[PDB]
């Protein structure tokens, strides 16, 4: 009765879900057909029928039928229900207004039915998990409609977002400084928390800490599956200090305007660096604080930590946990804010992290995931604001938005909203 | 015989083989202590 | 005769009650299936103080298990001694508070409190002559620190004359377990004072220090700390269950230990602490016992006592023991360091002697102590409150359930005054 | 039984608060039940006894049929909730003439026959809770020429809600009575 | 006249002080132990049906 | 065996420990 | 053994068998109802919000201006399901439309006897206690309802005669499940008290003819 419903938007979201539900099927042993060869660990991700068939509690939504057809004709085509995955006809194609006003308008009524028909099967469902991208049209425009409609019509429950932030140096599209500004302005009052990831940082993680060239997006989706498994491990498996889905927002966001921490998975070690490196706790929780080992390209040296949420797995002896957090407090190089003197939250699971075949991570026995909100994340918004200032000065792609029902004043509204969010971010860390 | 070894351990235990050695010695001594104290409680078996 | 009602709220209280009822079932010889299987007759004469009688000779633990989420009583049912607990004594919701005082004290913990009050009043009148209540919970959480304190405020109005002592969990000095404990802990301790007459303050770092320095255990879990807590919880209520030459119930330890109603904050210890490698080199004598409680490293509250000064000190003992020597040892520990006790009370030490030791032991003692150095727990929690309230850090999570702003100012003024009133006796 | 007891201003036998209320009482039940309930009128436990036949199920005050309890106290007070149902209770008293005589109070009676073994009398009751008062000396003085020396047994039948059956030396008003006897 | 069979199950001590806990730490880990969440036996507090 | 202590209000039965060891047998 | 009234039974030492059984006190097999069919197609204007203090049903239309001749007789038929969501939705729909059913429950009373009995004719104890609770709610939440049910006493009371002598002989054990009102016979007693209380002077002669061991209250 500790269910959760994951919402995946776009071909970033559905490609994350394709490899994340593989880890979900492997940690519980769910067959790709959808059978289990009394256990109550899969109830937070699977439901039961009279015939023993497990139907996942998720929705994969997109506005083109291309990438979802790979799932529908791939391996797990008998695990998902046909109407549980929602397709459109033509995608928004890197446009916020097209996917937010005209072609995102008809699809929301074909997704709200799925959420309402799925939430009725859950008794004690904890909240919502969102995976979408700023850099596209469906995951930025259609997801913003979903956030607005839920936050007006679903209640005071939780909505955590694992949004794919644009990388600072490299980018795929070119007009995404518009859609990222517009989505951030839309959801900064209709949300509670949102973890950030970018793909260049995970690229240099997979090149540096792991031992392969040339990773694909499938080599990046596995680490997202690992962090989402370490987040929701406590509802599935036993532990000494269980962490429910309600106290990530209660512990990480102090203020309504700031709700953006970072993310870091600690034992990113291949099976070569596994047989040589020591097997204790303290040296892997000393790696979450290295800026090179981060899932967002930023340095916390110029910033300050507001709060942290460390979740452990495996043979974590709580004395080593205590000594490691104490030695973390001893370092001058990690400085904090005046008004959060405690700063840490510890949750411990009794389950070691499982191993996915076809993966590249070693068979490790301890795992740390650390989520900290840091004032240094304001420089990412600052450089994106500088990008929008360079773009809107020459009125670059404005005609692509007004032609389907977006006003001219929404640019000024979003720009002033993020200027206020910046102003709040520098007035927090003093 | 097991407790003879336990008093010959290091006086400052830091490494991982020393830790696991202390754990197996403690497990052996405790299995034997439970077996001895269970039998010593009475006379008829 | 003098039955004890046991309360647990939150997952910390649930784990503590899982281990506390692992020791009382051991000493009263209770099977995991609920049947007496011991080898003596002293364990059955006063069994009613913890176990009601069920049809078939079954002994069920008289206790209330309270929570707001199903994530931790699956562990207490899957535990080794989880079959003796009665199904109806479990009261729990589905979505918890989540490190929140406002929810679990006004909105979530206030709608379900009528069920817990009903269960308590239905059970408590099944005692022949109720002695009092006992609650184990954590101030740093939201389930216990809101809901159990609501029960504290409600049962005290229900029965306005019964004993209410609590085994609370105060925070660690350096390591945190929750970012917001300078809110929940202070808001629970503001309400704790006006209802309770005895508060045992336990913290996890002091127990880690005990399990490392004084014990040579290298890999201790939280259960190894719950056992050390349960040792003191069994030591306090010793004389109720077993006879002796000098008895003391909880009213005895209440009258003797607080001069004023606002000075009901205490900090415990436990006497025999020898490692496995130090078994054969040490003799279980009364001086080697009585040395340990007046040492800082054997204490369950992370507060050094030579900063402070003992006001009232209690000690219960076990086993058929000599008496001239124990009084000589307390007089010696009272007359050597005369600067560690106040001079306006000549006899600060309470002595109670039982005759049944804990199993596997022969001589043991349980120390309950009020002092001045317990202020260091509250001064820093007030400075943390001032460091957090001056920026209005997490205030939006609390005003969203129907709270107020002047209530926090009133709580901080009352706690600063409680701070100031203890300091005059230094 | 109760021969070496003081028999004070009040002597209590049954009480719904405690561990074992029906320790000295016999549990005879045929097509009925015995159970204890938290009441919604006084917010406390009350013994509950009801069955489809009013004479089959009851409770008798000494458990052993040959053993009798001895109460020299003259007055009998019992707190019962009136469920507007068939409720009877009966006492057994001794005289200076050493004859055990019985008094029966029946809810479904309107008449009064007096006879040398049992004197049946009618009974009326109010809406809910009540303090029914019984002077055993008066009942053995008007119906019978003798007087009262020792109460022997008291019986409570079904369709009733018992709390605090007790004996008293004299009529206690609401002021002098302690709060635990209301 | 009293049987009390063997348990092979250590039941908490203080002088040797071994605490009865499922293994979750060094040496005794046994990675294929079952640390999963199980089924309960008591429903939650559905107060909507309890009074109706 | 048990001895009955009948007082006012409260009725209590109390058990008497016996001196037999009587042994056990695993 | 002996079948029965035969000359094999004429033996001085014979063992005869009893009658096989009767379906009383045994659970009758369920049937698919209209509630799931009307719910999975998306007809009801409800959506569960999972509130922390206990679940509550959410109405996206104004409840006081709904058709009680179409929803209520079919919400009542939803009680006969016991899977998980449908029993909750039907029970709370009946409760939240009886609460706001000012002068709209009177004409629909002849349209809801059949679902009430059909839910009551299944010998499941949880559904019987739930139906008894909603039947207690039905007579109170308006005026003129109690004496409108008087000519329908001869077709809802036969199943109210079965479990009335079901209770607990716990001796001196206080019922820890008095919160959860699952003792069926006690519920039948209060429900018959409610039927006597509202229904006029013709009530008692109608519970008496159906239930023969009732006793006149009031
Ligand atoms: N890490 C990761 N990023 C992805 C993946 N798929 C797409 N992206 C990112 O998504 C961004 C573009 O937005 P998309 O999610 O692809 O497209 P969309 O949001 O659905 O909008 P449309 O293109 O209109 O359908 C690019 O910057 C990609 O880096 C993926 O599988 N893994
Ligand atoms: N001694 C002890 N403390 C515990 C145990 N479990 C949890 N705690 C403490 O409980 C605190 C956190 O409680 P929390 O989970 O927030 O309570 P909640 O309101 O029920 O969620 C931490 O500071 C822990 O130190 C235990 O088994 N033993
Ligand atoms: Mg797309």
């Amino acid at each position: 009765m500790r269910e959760c419903i994951s919402i995946h938007v776009g071909q970033a979201g559905v490609q994350i879900g394709n490899a994340c539900w593989e880890l979900y099927c492997l940690e519980h042993g769910i067959q790709p057909d959808g059978q289990m060869p009394g256990d109550d660990s899969f109830n937070t991700f699977f439901s039961e029928t009279g015939a023993g068939k497990h139907v996942p509690r998720a929705v994969f939504v997109d506005l083109e039928p291309t990438v979802v057809d790979e799932v529908r004709t791939g391996t797990y085509r008998q695990l998902f229900h046909p109407e549980q995955l929602i397709t459109g006809k033509e995608d928004a194609a890197n446009n916020y207004a097209r996917g937010h006003y005209t072609i995102g308008k008809e699809i929301v009524d074909l997704v709200l039915d799925r959420i309402r028909k799925l939430a009725d099967l859950c008794t004690g469902l904890q909240g919502f998990l969102i995976f979408h991208s700023f850099g596209g049209g469906t995951g930025s425009g259609f997801a913003s409609l979903l956030m607005e409609r839920l936050s007006v019509d679903y209640g005071k429950k939780s909505k955590l977002e694992f949004a794919i932030y644009p990388a600072p140096q490299v980018s795929t599209a070119v007009v995404e400084p518009y859609n990222s500004i517009l989505t951030t302005h839309t959801t900064l009052e209709h949300s509670d928390c949102a973890f950030m990831v970018d793909n260049e940082a995970i690229y240099d993680i997979c090149r540096r800490n792991l031992d392969i060239e040339r990773p694909t997006y499938t080599n990046l989706n596995r680490l997202i599956g690992q962090i989402v498994s370490s987040i929701t491990a406590s509802l599935r498996f036993d532990g000494a200090l269980n962490v429910d889905l309600t106290e990530f927002q209660t512990n990480l966001v102090p203020y309504p305007r700031i709700h953006f921490p970072l993310a870091t998975y600690a034992p990113v070690i291949s099976a070569e660096k596994a047989y040589h490196e020591q097997l204790s706790v303290a040296e892997i929780t000393n790696a979450c604080f290295e800026p090179a080992n981060q899932m967002v390209k930023c340095d916390p040296r110029h910033g300050k930590y507001m709060a942290c949420c460390m979740l452990y797995r495996g043979d974590v002896v709580p004395k080593d946990v205590n000594a490691a957090i104490a030695t973390i407090k001893t370092k001058r190089t990690i400085q904090f804010v005046d008004w959060c003197p405690t700063g840490f939250k510890v949750g411990i699971n009794y389950q070691p992290p499982t191993v996915v075949p076809g993966g590249d991570l070693a068979k490790v026995q301890r795992a740390v995931c650390m989520l900290s909100n840091t004032t240094a994340i304001a420089e990412a918004w600052a450089r994106l604001d500088h990008k929008l200032d360079l773009m809107y000065a020459k009125r670059a792609f404005v005609h692509w938005y007004v032609g389907e029902g977006m006003e001219e004043g929404e640019f000024s509204e979003a720009r002033e909203d993020l200027a206020a969010l910046e102003k709040d971010y520098e007035e927090v860390g003093v | 015989e097991v407790h003879k070894e336990f008093q010959s351990l290091s006086v400052f235990i830091d490494s991982i083989p020393k830790k696991i050695r202390k754990q197996k010695l403690e497990e052996e001594m405790k299995q034997l202590e439970h077996d001895i104290g269970v039998l010593e409680k009475h006379k008829v078996i | 005769m003098r039955e004890i009602v046991h309360l647990q709220a939150g997952q910390c209280g649930n784990q503590i009650g899982a281990k506390f009822w692992e020791v009382i079932s051991d000493e009263h010889g209770i099977d995991p299936t609920g049947t007496y299987h011991g080898d003596s007759d002293l364990q059955l004469e006063r069994i009613n103080v913890y176990y009601n009688e069920a049809t078939g000779g079954k002994y069920v633990p008289r206790a209330v298990l309270v929570d707001l989420e199903p994530g931790t009583m699956d562990s207490v049912r899957s535990g080794p001694f989880g079959q003796i607990f009665r199904p109806d004594n479990f009261v729990f919701g589905q979505s918890g508070a989540g490190n929140n005082w406002a929810k679990g004290h006004y909105t979530e913990g206030a709608e379900l409190v009528d069920s817990v009050l009903d269960v308590v009043r239905k059970e408590a009148e099944s005692c022949d002559c109720l002695q009092g209540f006992q609650l184990t919970h954590s101030l740093g959480g939201g389930t216990g620190s809101g809901m159990g304190t609501l029960l504290i405020s409600k049962i005290r109005e229900e029965y306005p004359d019964r004993i209410m002592n609590t085994f609370s969990v105060v925070p660690s000095p350096k390591v945190s377990d929750t970012v917001v404990e300078p809110y929940n802990a202070t808001l629970s301790v503001h309400q704790l004072v006006e209802n309770t007459d005895e508060t045992y303050c336990i913290d996890n770092e002091a127990l880690y220090d005990i399990c490392f320095r004084t014990l040579k255990l290298t890999t201790p879990t939280y259960g190894d700390l719950n056992h050390l807590v349960s040792a003191t919880m069994s030591g306090v209520t010793t004389c109720l269950r077993f006879p002796g030459q000098l008895n003391a119930d909880l009213r005895k330890l209440a009258v003797n230990m607080v001069p004023f109603p606002r000075l009901h904050f205490f900090m415990p210890g436990f006497a025999p602490l020898t490692s496995r490698g130090s078994q054969q080199y040490r003799a279980l004598t009364v001086p080697e016992l009585t040395q340990q409680m007046f040492d800082a490293k054997n204490m369950m509250a992370a507060c050094d006592p030579r900063h402070g000064r003992y006001l009232t000190v209690a000690a219960v003992f076990r086993g058929r023991m000599s008496m001239k020597e124990v009084d000589e040892q307390m007089l010696n520990v009272q007359n050597k360091n005369s600067s560690y006790f106040v001079e306006w009370i000549p006899n600060n030490v309470k002595t109670a002697v039982c005759d049944i030791p804990p199993r596997g032991l022969k001589m043991s003692a349980t120390f309950i102590g009020n002092s001045t150095a317990i202020q260091e727990l509250f001064k820093r929690i007030s400075e943390q409150f001032t460091a957090m309230f001056r920026r209005k850090a997490f205030l939006h999570w609390y005003t969203g359930e129907g709270m107020d702003e002047m209530e926090f100012t009133e709580a901080e003024s009352n706690m600063n005054d409680l701070v100031s009133e203890y300091q005059q006796y230094q | 039984m109760f021969k070496n007891t003081f028999q004070s201003g009040f002597l209590s036998i049954l009480y719904s608060i405690g561990s074992k209320p029906l320790q000295i009482w016999d549990k005879k039940v045929r097509n009925g039940h015995i159970k204890r309930i938290t009441d919604n009128d006084i917010q406390s436990l009350v013994l509950e006894i009801e069955g489809t036949n009013v004479s089959t199920t009851y409770i008798t005050c000494p458990a052993d049929p040959k053993k009798t309890l001895g109460i020299k106290l003259p007055f009998l007070v019992m707190i019962i909730k009136n469920l507007k149902k068939y409720f009877t209770f009966e006492v057994q008293v001794l005289d200076d003439k050493n004859v055990r005589r019985r008094f029966r109070a029946s809810n479904y009676q309107s008449t009064t026959r007096v006879k040398p073994f049992i004197c049946t009398m009618p009974m009326r009751l109010d809406d809910g809770w009540n303090q029914i008062q019984f002077n055993l000396s008066d009942f053995t003085r008007r119906a019978y020429g003798t007087n009262y020396i020792e109460t022997l047994r008291v019986q409570i039948h079904a369709n009733c809600r018992i709390r605090r059956v007790y004996f008293s030396d004299r009529l206690y008003s609401e002021d002098e009575l302690p709060a635990e006897f209301k | 006249l009293r049987f009390n069979f063997y348990t092979s199950q250590y039941s908490n001590s203080l002088n040797p002080f071994y605490t009865l806990q499922k293994p979750t730490c060094g040496y005794l880990y046994r990675r294929d132990t079952d640390h999963t969440r199980k089924r309960f036996d008591v429903p939650p507090a559905n107060l909507v049906l309890w009074r109706s | 065996e048990t001895i009955q202590l009948i007082t006012r209000d409260m009725v209590r039965e109390l058990i008497i420990p016996t001196k037999d060891p009587s042994g056990q047998s695993l | 053994v002996s079948e029965g009234f035969t000359v094999k039974a004429m033996m001085k030492n014979s063992v005869v068998r009893g009658p096989p059984s009767a379906g009383a006190f045994k659970e009758r097999p369920t049937k698919p109802t209209a509630f799931r069919k009307f719910y999975e197609r998306g007809d009801f204007p409800i959506a569960l919000e999972h509130d922390s203090k206990g679940n509550k049903i959410a109405w996206k239309v104004e409840i006081e201006k709904l058709d009680y001749h179409h929803y209520l007789p079919l919400f009542f038929d939803g009680l006969c399901e016991m899977t998980f969501p449908y029993e909750f939705f039907a029970r709370q729909g009946i409760h939240d439309m009886l609460e706001h059913g000012g002068n709209k429950i009177l004409p629909v009373i002849p349209q809801l006897i059949i679902p009430i009995k059909n839910a009551l004719n299944l010998r499941n104890r949880q559904v019987i206690c739930v139906t008894l609770k909603v039947l207690q709610h039905l007579v109170v939440s308006a005026e003129m309802v109690g004496e409108a049910l008087v000519p329908y006493y001869r077709q809802i009371l036969p199943i109210l005669n079965i479990f009335k002598n079901k209770n607990v002989n716990s001796g001196d054990g206080i019922d820890y499940s008095q919160q959860k009102r699952e003792n069926i016979g006690d519920l039948i007693q209060e429900t018959l008290e409610a039927f006597e209380r509202y229904g006029g002077e013709d009530a008692f002669i109608n519970i008496k003819y159906m239930v023969p061991t009732y006793e006149s209250c009031l």
